[PDB]
């Protein structure tokens, strides 16, 4: 539809249309010298910001393996104590707003097991 | 069957607007133009010939002048505003003559005046001399020059006005293509075209009639217009060799410190030590009816083989575009163009000496956007320049139709004619890398 | 608002000297050339010249120089201008109106003219 | 050079009709109309380019060397001098 | 050769020298403290809208799964509808120039039908 | 351990660790509206010229073929001209402080024979 | 709107569904007039 | 310093404006003009 359309939909149907939202991740005058500072800096503060947050996120699927691809399958076996859902209730019943707030206590302990994963994948085959 | 690849990285260029980055050279002090935050060059340009492209240019329409004429005035208005500005100089002032035996008699003034001093309760009476050009009378009991429409700020003593070569270098992602082809005009493709990072040393010379300090031609003299039909365009000639011409002021001024406030100084000028003199020009005369001997050989191109060519002086206007002034040595001069352009050109060791006249109160870019003028110091001693005359800026009179006569007149006045000559075999593009093509590939899945 | 004051008539003698007015108000006088028309009665338009706003420099035929001297003047808030122009020694054929154009762009598009003023001799 | 022709120099034709009036010259071409005693207006410029303030029945075409200037839907206040212009050089128009 | 030194050679040829356009897409005062603007924003932001343009292509290569590729082979067959030439006349006989004038007016279909292959692509593996 | 911890640990040590050295190379007024711009450009330009450090680096293990990977496998051989040293005695004796010095002599050999075989490579396969 | 209705020292905030037109003018017939105080500083005053 | 009269004869508002007379400073910086402007009663102090 369009950037975050599907944010009421299931996760199983906002899945299919990830590239609508990464892609909107990246988009006579010498007496008042001065006030281009307003809108000029300001301006030029929120394009730098949107670039480094951009490659924060590009270094993790990096670190991970997932580099350049957008639905990126891991090696990591899923804990039974995150979430006690069936796979039918989740992609079909709940959204992905709702669903951060049940893996945000538990967001940061997944990201270590990411990155655990590739480097010891890396050291076997080398 | 056939399958669609992506190639990243493709020599594709399309045209566009950047802006464009300084680079000055390596320092061995300061100047109006900040040649300290550019960045230094290269010890060698890289210049990668490009084979079998005919890349198409355009004069007259492209960003590269428009930007430089944009810096200029940043350039030349943000140096007047940190130090010391003249705004108690209007007061009434008291000019005698300095020369005895009349005839110029009248030239220079010799004005007394009523100036601060640094202790704001008492008034000193000082003297010192100025040029008939920047006082008017008001009913003796003269004033400055205007003290009416601009705020005059002493031009500062510390930084210099000598324009040396700076360039203009391109960022990532763009490129500069140089035209190297001989016989090419403004507008018109280009089958010699190679690449820079950036261009030659470009010199900010400023100058109304005569260009100064430029670039010289190759083989023959071009000359170069918008349209040669309108004639509301001014003919931009360009050389092959250069006119030599001498430049100097025999006045040995003397140049005294004047403390009109805390910490502030104003340099007048004292006595002049030695004859009472009148600056010039000189140019050859054997080289200069050699010289425009050949623009009338390229001018009946445009024209008739059979026409009259004339040359006249200037028709009018203000004192900046009916003389040939520039910035000799860190003062104006402002010379008489009459000897230069007086000839008649009918199909098939001695110098013409130019009289010149000095100004210190100069007002340039429209007031630097609100009204600021600005005042040139006296330069101390003798000074004398040598430069080549690289081309004349002409403006033809219409409404010649018949009796096959073509008069031309120095001009000038727009400073963007002075970096059309130099920035006209230059054009910015933007890289596109990204193309596709049909392979007999396939992707292994 | 864009408009072009013109000045009254005025009556002379072969030998003396006229002026004509012309005062540029509601646009940006510095960026367009402001021509001169003239035309006799009973003849079409005759083209007299131009004078660059900025600078000052005036241009003018083979049949006018040293006659007519084309002359600005500007306010000190350059907001308005007063274009003028001085005949030197006129003529018995000098009895027409002129004109005060403007040039738009390089097409020589003159949209806004003057009121005309007719002086004789 | 500039070469200038100027073949209609009269015509009265009636109301309501479609007249055509024709010049040939090189260059940029503007089309003015001038009153008896009154300062002259631009219609069109460049040949085609319609001026903003013109009603819509003034058109004109070029093709070559000859510009023609289309008159239709003729009006009681539609009645005075045109010419072409080019910059320096202006013949005298023809009245309707 | 060098920077742009094949834009006249064939297209055959100048894709073997990619590597050299693709790695120039990155490269006492107090008293005029305001003086330092010029050249010092305007310098500043030439090198943010470098960086900017460089991620606009590098995320388009990694949607269409040609991450960190010059020469990528894609699964979209080529229709004849966009250019009815012989493959020996495409490499041997045209240059990159010319090229981009004729698919210009298509360019923008091929960018989509890359990015539906990808995608689709991605959605059988997982 | 931390940032830079194992500078003075064996290579075959200090290589088990690199996911820490890589994540770190990322991370009323009116009145004086002319004092921001000390430490308002002096640390936005600190900020441009970290983003335009790492994306240099990011694009030669992109030419190279080693995108999104830090520990990349080659198919250049080693030649032995540039160090005459067994394997045991790298991996166990030296550190990357000292290895840096012996190759710094011939660093720009490698990265030239990286280039040259990843185009070869993709030549061949296409 | 407010943020509270029982904190007095709250604005409350209404917002109109149709508009209510005002026509202010003010009659005087007023002159600028220029004064030069300085070297190209000009007051505009107010003349008759 | 201003020397201020009224404007408006018939009282009944009259002091609303003030016709405001003072010493202004000329472009030369030597002399001086007597100089008149009007102002409001909200801009003036006794
Ligand atoms: C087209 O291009 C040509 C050349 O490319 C150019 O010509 C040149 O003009 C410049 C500017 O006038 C000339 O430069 C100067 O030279 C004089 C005389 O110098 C020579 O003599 C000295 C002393 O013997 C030697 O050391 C030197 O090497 C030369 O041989 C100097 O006096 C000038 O210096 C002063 O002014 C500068 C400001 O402009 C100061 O920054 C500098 O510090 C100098 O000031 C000091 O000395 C003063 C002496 O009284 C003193 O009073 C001051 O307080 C201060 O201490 C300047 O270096 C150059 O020689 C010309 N070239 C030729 C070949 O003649 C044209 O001008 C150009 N065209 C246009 C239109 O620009
Ligand atoms: C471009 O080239 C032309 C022609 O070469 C130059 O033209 C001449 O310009 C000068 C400068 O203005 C003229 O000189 C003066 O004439 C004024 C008007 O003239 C009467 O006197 C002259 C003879 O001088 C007659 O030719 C003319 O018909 C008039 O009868 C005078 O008012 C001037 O007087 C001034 O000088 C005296 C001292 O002699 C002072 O006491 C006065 O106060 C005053 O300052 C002066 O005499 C000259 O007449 C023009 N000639 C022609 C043929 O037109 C242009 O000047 C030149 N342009 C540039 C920019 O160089
Ligand atoms: C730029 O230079 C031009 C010349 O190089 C200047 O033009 C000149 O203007 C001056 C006035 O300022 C004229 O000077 C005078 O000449 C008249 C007439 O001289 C004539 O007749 C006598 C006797 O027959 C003869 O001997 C002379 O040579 C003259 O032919 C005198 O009566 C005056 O006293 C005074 O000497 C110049 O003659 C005139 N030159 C030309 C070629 O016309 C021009 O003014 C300069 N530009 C500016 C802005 O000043
Ligand atoms: C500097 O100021 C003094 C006064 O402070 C001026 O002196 C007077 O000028 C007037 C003008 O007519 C005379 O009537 C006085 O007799 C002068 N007084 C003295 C003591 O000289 C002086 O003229 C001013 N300087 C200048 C150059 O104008
Ligand atoms: C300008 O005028 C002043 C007078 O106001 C001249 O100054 C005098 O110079 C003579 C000769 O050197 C001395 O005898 C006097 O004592 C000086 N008087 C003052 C008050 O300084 C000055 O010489 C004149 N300048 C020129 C170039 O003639
Ligand atoms: C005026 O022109 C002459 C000749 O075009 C210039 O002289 C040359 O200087 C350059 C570099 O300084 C040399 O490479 C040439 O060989 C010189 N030519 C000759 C014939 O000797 C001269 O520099 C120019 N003047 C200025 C101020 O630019
Ligand atoms: C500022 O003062 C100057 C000096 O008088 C004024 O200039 C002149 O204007 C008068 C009136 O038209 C002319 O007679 C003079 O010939 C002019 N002098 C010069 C040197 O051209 C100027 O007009 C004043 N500024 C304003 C805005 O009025
Ligand atoms: C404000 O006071 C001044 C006097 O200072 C008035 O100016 C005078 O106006 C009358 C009538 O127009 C003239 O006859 C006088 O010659 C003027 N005198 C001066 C010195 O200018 C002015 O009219 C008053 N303004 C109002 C609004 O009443
Ligand atoms: C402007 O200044 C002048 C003096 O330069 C003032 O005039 C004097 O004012 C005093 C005040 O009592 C009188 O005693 C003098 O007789 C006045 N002298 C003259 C020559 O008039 C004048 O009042 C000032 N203007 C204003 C509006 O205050
Ligand atoms: C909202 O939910 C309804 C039913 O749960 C569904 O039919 C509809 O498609 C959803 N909206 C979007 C935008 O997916
Ligand atoms: C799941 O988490 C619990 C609690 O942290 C842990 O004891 C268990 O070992 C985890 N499961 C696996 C397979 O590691
Ligand atoms: C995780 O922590 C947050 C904040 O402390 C809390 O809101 C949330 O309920 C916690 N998760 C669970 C499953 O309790
Ligand atoms: C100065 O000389 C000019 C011209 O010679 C003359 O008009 C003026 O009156 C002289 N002034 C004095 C004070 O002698
Ligand atoms: C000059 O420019 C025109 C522009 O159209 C071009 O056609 C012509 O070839 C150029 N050269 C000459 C010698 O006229
Ligand atoms: C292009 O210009 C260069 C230098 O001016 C010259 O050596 C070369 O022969 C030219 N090539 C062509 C094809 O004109
Ligand atoms: C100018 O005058 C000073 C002062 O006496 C002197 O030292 C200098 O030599 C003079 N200039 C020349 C070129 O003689
Ligand atoms: C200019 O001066 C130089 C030396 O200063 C000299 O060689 C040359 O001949 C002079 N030229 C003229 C035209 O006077
Ligand atoms: C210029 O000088 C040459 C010298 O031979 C001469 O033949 C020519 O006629 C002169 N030109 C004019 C216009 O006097
Ligand atoms: C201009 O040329 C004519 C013709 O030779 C000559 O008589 C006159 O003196 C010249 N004027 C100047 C100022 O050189
Ligand atoms: C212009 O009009 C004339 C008749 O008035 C006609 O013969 C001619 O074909 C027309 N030309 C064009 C280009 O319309
Ligand atoms: C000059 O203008 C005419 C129209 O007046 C146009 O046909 C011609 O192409 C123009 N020349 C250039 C070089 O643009
Ligand atoms: C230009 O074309 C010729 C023949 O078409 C070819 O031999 C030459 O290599 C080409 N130039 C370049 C730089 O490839
Ligand atoms: C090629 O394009 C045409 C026109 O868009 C379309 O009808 C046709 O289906 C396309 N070919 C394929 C194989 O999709
Ligand atoms: C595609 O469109 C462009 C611009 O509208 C046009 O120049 C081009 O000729 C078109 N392509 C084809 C094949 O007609
Ligand atoms: C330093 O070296 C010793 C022995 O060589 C080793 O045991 C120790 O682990 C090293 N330190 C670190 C931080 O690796
Ligand atoms: C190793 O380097 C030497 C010296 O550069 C060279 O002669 C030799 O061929 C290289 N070895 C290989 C396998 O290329
Ligand atoms: C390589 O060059 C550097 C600097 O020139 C030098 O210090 C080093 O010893 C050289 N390498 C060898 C093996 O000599
Ligand atoms: C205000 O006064 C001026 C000056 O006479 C006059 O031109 C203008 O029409 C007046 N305003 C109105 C609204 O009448
Ligand atoms: C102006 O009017 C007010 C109120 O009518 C009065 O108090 C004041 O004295 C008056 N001033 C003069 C100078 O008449």
């Amino acid at each position: 539809l369009g950037f975050l359309g599907a944010a009421g939909s299931t996760m199983g149907a906002a899945s299919m249309t990830l590239t609508v939202q990464a892609r909107n991740l990246l988009s006579e005058a010498q007496q008042h010298l001065l006030k281009l500072t307003v809108w000029g800096i300001k301006q030029l503060q929120a394009r730098v910001l949107a670039v480094e947050r951009y490659l924060r996120d590009q270094q993790l699927l990096g670190i991970w393996g997932c580099s350049g691809k957008l639905i990126c399958a891991t090696n990591v076996p899923w804990n039974s104590s995150w979430s006690n859902r069936n796979l039918s209730e989740i992609w079909d019943n709940m959204t992905w707003l709702q669903w951060d707030k049940e893996i945000s206590n538990y967001t940061q302990i997944i990201y270590g097991l990411l990155e655990e994963s590739q480097n010891q994948q890396e050291k076997n085959e080398q | 069957n056939l399958w669609v690849t992506v190639y990243y990285g493709v020599p594709v260029w399309k045209d566009a607007e950047t802006t464009l980055f300084c680079a000055s050279d390596a320092k061995a002090k300061h100047n109006v133009w900040a040649t300290h935050a550019c960045v230094p060059t290269d010890p060698n340009p890289q210049e990668i010939h490009l084979e079998n492209v005919t890349e198409e240019f355009n004069m007259w329409k492209n960003n590269m002048v428009e930007q430089m004429h944009t810096d200029i005035i940043s350039l030349w208005c943000q140096s007047l505003k940190p130090c010391v500005k003249l705004t108690p100089l209007c007061v009434t002032l008291q000019c005698t003559n300095v020369t005895n035996n009349i005839t110029m008699r009248g030239e220079l003034k010799n004005c007394s005046f009523n100036m601060t001093t640094e202790l704001r309760d008492k008034k000193q009476k000082v003297y010192s001399l100025f040029y008939r050009l920047d006082v008017v009378q008001i009913n003796k009991e003269y004033r400055l020059i205007n003290c009416n429409t601009s705020a005059i700020t002493q031009a500062c003593p510390k930084v210099s006005f000598e324009p040396i070569p700076i360039h203009y270098c391109a960022p990532a992602g763009f490129a500069i293509l140089k035209c190297k082809d001989k016989k090419f005009n403004g507008t018109g493709p280009c089958p010699n075209v190679s690449t820079v990072q950036c261009t030659h040393g470009i010199k900010p010379v400023v100058s109304t009639q005569l260009l100064l300090n430029g670039s010289l031609a190759e083989e023959e003299v071009m000359i170069r217009s918008e349209n040669i039909t309108n004639n509301a365009k001014n003919i931009l000639v360009q050389f092959n060799t250069p006119v030599q011409i001498n430049c100097t002021r025999p006045n040995n001024n003397t140049r005294k410190s004047i403390r009109i406030g805390p910490g502030q100084a104003f340099y007048a000028t004292g006595d002049i030590i030695g004859d009472i003199r009148q600056a010039h020009c000189n140019v050859s005369k054997a080289t200069w009816n050699e010289t425009l001997g050949k623009v009338v050989k390229q001018l009946r191109k445009h024209f008739g083989n059979n026409t009259i060519i004339r040359f006249a002086n200037s028709s009018g206007g203000d004192l900046e575009v009916t003389t040939h002034s520039f910035n000799c040595g860190g003062e104006f001069f402002y010379c008489n163009t009459s000897g230069l352009f007086n000839s008649t050109w009918i199909s098939n060791n001695d110098s013409i000496t130019l009289p010149c006249r000095i100004k210190q109160i100069i007002n340039m870019w429209q007031g630097c956007g609100i009204g600021q003028a600005m005042y040139a110091p006296p330069i101390q001693g003798v000074i004398r320049c040598v430069s080549n005359i690289t081309g004349l800026i002409l403006t033809r009179d219409g409404g010649s139709t018949n009796s096959t006569n073509e008069t031309f007149r120095p001009g000038g006045g727009d400073m963007r004619d002075n970096w059309r000559s130099e920035l006209y075999k230059y054009k910015v593009v933007k890289i596109e890398p990204l193309g596709v093509a049909p392979t007999r590939a396939k992707r292994r899945v | 608002q864009v408009q072009l004051l013109q000045s009254g008539a005025a009556v002379t003698k072969p030998g003396a000297s006229v002026r004509v007015s012309c005062e540029a108000s509601g646009y940006n006088i510095r960026d367009y050339f402001i021509h001169w028309w003239r035309q006799a009665p009973g003849q079409g338009l005759q083209w007299v010249g131009w004078i660059n706003p900025k600078t000052g420099q005036p241009n003018n035929p083979r049949q006018f120089q040293g006659r007519v001297s084309l002359t600005r003047h500007a306010s000190w808030d350059f907001d308005t201008y007063s274009f003028y122009m001085d005949l030197k020694a006129l003529r018995s054929d000098d009895t027409a109106v002129y004109f005060c154009a403007r040039q738009r762009s390089d097409y020589w598009d003159f949209d806004v003219w003057g009121s005309g003023t007719q002086v004789t001799v | 050079d500039i070469q200038m022709t100027q073949s209609p120099s009269s015509l009265s034709a009636s109301v309501g009709d479609t007249v055509t009036i024709t010049c040939q010259a090189n260059g940029y071409l503007n089309w003015y109309q001038q009153r008896r005693g009154k300062a002259p207006k631009l219609l069109i410029y460049d040949g085609s380019k319609l001026e903003r303030g013109v009603p819509s029945r003034f058109s004109g075409r070029r093709w070559g060397q000859e510009y023609n200037l289309t008159i239709n839907n003729l009006q009681p206040e539609d009645i005075a001098t045109y010419f072409c212009q080019v910059y320096e050089f202006v013949v005298p128009g023809t009245r309707l």
